[PDB]
């Protein structure tokens, strides 16, 4: 019922800022919760970062201290990371997540509920979009869309606008020898229903503000 | 800081129970929360306050912090149940949350699944573009670990091939991808190409074909 | 005419609130002390040495359960009141004759109970009052902001209200807890009144004075 939701730029440069924001919805954060950060590199464990309560009292991991502030406005139902001067060690899934009071007298923290993760890669290559095929089908037919050639990661794909889920499974990417990377999305149709519907794979490549949206009919 | 420490794995026959320790100097005088962590998504709280609950977490879940090191327990484990699992506690001499490394739970006695595969031809798009991309796409597989071959009519093509490692789906199967980029010349100039699958020593294969 | 009561690495404070590194007799003649383990959780102790020289030269004295710990508290948690300030053999813990009683749930009903002393000489009885870092501890422990304490007997009268403000910190605690103690008469009732804060006796102490 609660929900939190990242946001903010999936890649970059070492020296710079990385800024995140996480919107909360269904609760108010003037309330007894402290708010917070926890990343996690690809393949690796979890890290806490810090958290901030609506007062403004914030707690920090001492190893970060300096480069780490944490801001909230209750007007918006938000609060915000800025973590200073990153290099690649800060490449990182960053969550941000509800910080609950032990109810036992020392103080002490968990985490009950957490948003899905923003990934965020601190790289001083250039981003690139991918370029999207249609995979055309052909009782069922399963067909899909190819998004080639991007960085960095992640790329999100709907299709019909996020009408159609069922079936619809989006691969894990492969990183090629030449640093970028490509996916590939499929979905099992009717074959029946490719003359009366309309299938679309919608793409989205935040780092290099891609929309594409590509109908995947069948080839003549 | 404070350090947690711990086992990267645990593995564990359907219906068994597992113990996962977590140890950490004087741990016994801090409270420890526990986390599940399912491939592709984010953590979910299972124990706090060293023994307690969330609502909707089964009963199959407990926690411990007697003796000296802390342990979360898993009766009658099921396959769902596959997943990275976190310790926490609350350091309050330096005013931070810290981390185990993470426990691997693996459930054992799981049965074979072949891969289903499915190939693409290059798009047109790709083709009027002066390119050219086959996609093998390999899933519901298990245990996670394939080869793939590509064929070029019956001889084997090695170079342009970019395969991916396979990743757990979820839904604890795995899956995997291959690409093998062309020249549009070389898809026109044979009569078919092929990807051929083999898991646990059984090859699937599919083909595709140039339309015209 | 009677040995010494040796305290080792105690002083008075933490042997009679039971410290748990505080691990008997029923007479001695003066005490031996050293001043490390007291009170563990940091605060004040009312009236400490008014405690001491009553406490200095005994000729009876019994420990018994004033409030039995699974029995006197059905509305309260009597498990979770225990910290790293107060450790016991490697694990959070809490003075032996005191309870930090907690909500239960996620309300902190009111506390009202009693105990006449049908010994036949003077009872020891103390207790504390908690003292939260902040006005969200004041919450997650006791559930109400305007929680007050109070207690009486023929003798002894006060209520107590918590101030909440972070102190320095001391074995990690901003919070303070104070301590208290009074004497009750063999024929007296004391009376406990709490909507939070309280720190229950369960231990008190059948006595005689020199």
């Amino acid at each position: 019922e609660v929900q939190l939701v990242e946001s903010g730029p999936g890649l970059v440069k070492p020296s710079d800022i990385l800024s995140l924001t996480c919107a909360v919805s269904g609760y108010s954060i003037s309330s007894n919760y402290y708010w917070g950060w926890i990343r996690q590199p690809p393949g690796k464990g979890l890290e806490w970062i810090g958290s901030i309560y609506h007062s403004g009292s914030t707690y920090y991991k001492p190893s970060l201290e300096s480069r780490l502030g944490i801001s909230v406005d209750t007007s918006k139902n938000q609060f915000s990371l800025k973590l200073s001067f990153v290099s690649a060690a800060d490449t990182a899934v960053y969550y941000c997540a509800r910080h609950v009071r032990s109810g036992y007298p020392d103080t002490a923290y968990y985490f009950d509920k957490w948003g899905q993760g923003t990934l965020v890669t601190v790289s001083s290559a250039s981003t690139k979009g991918p370029s999207v095929f249609p995979l055309a089908p052909s009782g069922t037919a399963a067909l899909g869309c190819l998004v080639k050639d991007y960085f960095p990661e992640p790329v999100t794909v709907s299709w019909n606008s996020g009408a159609l889920t069922s079936g619809v499974h989006t691969f894990p990417a492969v990183l090629q020898s030449s640093g970028l990377y490509s996916l590939s999305s499929v979905v099992t149709v009717p074959s029946s229903s490719l003359g009366t519907q309309t299938y679309i794979c919608n793409v989205n490549h935040k780092p290099s503000n891609t929309k594409v949206d590509k109908r995947v009919e069948p080839k003549s | 800081s404070y350090v947690l420490t711990q086992p990267p794995s645990v593995s564990v026959a359907p219906g068994e129970t597992a113990r996962i320790s977590c140890g950490g100097n004087n741990i016994g005088t801090k409270v420890l929360h526990w986390y599940q962590q399912t491939p592709g998504q984010a953590p979910v709280l299972v124990v706090y306050d060293d023994s307690d609950r969330p609502s909707g977490i089964p009963e199959r879940f407990s926690g411990s912090n007697s003796g000296n090191t802390a342990t979360l327990t898993i009766s009658r484990v099921e396959v769902g149940d596959e997943a990275d699992y976190y310790c926490q506690v609350w350091d309050i001499s330096t005013d931070q949350a810290v981390f185990g490394g993470g426990t691997k739970l693996t459930v054992l006695g799981q049965p074979k699944a072949a891969p289903s595969v499915t190939l693409f031809p290059p798009s047109s798009e790709e083709l009027q573009a002066n390119k050219a991309t086959l996609v093998c796409l390999i899933s519901d597989f298990y245990p996670g670990a394939v080869t793939v071959a590509w064929k070029a009519d019956s001889s084997p093509v090695k170079a342009g091939v970019e395969t991916t490692t396979p990743s757990k789906q979820s839904n604890n199967k795995y899956a995997a991808s291959s690409y093998l980029s062309l020249t549009p010349e070389q898809w026109k100039s044979h009569r078919s190409y092929s990807c051929q699958v083999t898991h646990e020593g059984s090859t699937v294969e599919k083909t595709v074909a140039p339309t015209e | 005419g009677v040995a010494p009561l040796h305290l080792g690495k105690c002083n008075i404070a933490g042997w009679i609130l039971g410290n748990p590194e505080c691990e008997t007799a029923s007479s001695w003649s003066y005490i031996v002390e050293t001043s490390d383990n007291g009170t563990c959780y940091p605060g004040d102790f009312i009236d400490y040495e008014e405690l001491r020289e009553q406490l200095s030269s005994v000729s009876s004295f019994e420990r018994f359960e004033i409030f039995p710990k699974t029995s006197s508290w059905p509305n309260h948690d009597s498990n979770k009141g225990v910290t790293a300030a107060c450790p016991h053999a490697g694990a959070k813990s809490f003075y032996k004759n005191l309870i930090w009683l907690v909500k239960k749930g996620n309300s902190y009903p009111k506390l009202s109970k009693s105990y006449i002393n049908d010994k036949g000489k003077e009872v020891l009885v103390l207790w504390g009052i908690h003292h939260p870092s902040t006005s969200a501890d004041q919450q997650s422990l006791y559930q109400n902001a305007d929680a007050y304490v109070f207690v009486g007997s023929s003798r002894y009268s006060k209520k107590f209200k918590p101030e909440i403000a972070i102190r320095p910190k001391v074995r990690d605690q901003e919070g303070r807890m104070n301590y208290y103690w009074t004497l009750v008469e063999p024929g007296d009732k004391i009376t406990f009144e709490a909507t939070g804060n309280l720190v229950v006796p369960r231990y008190a102490f059948a006595m005689e004075r020199n």
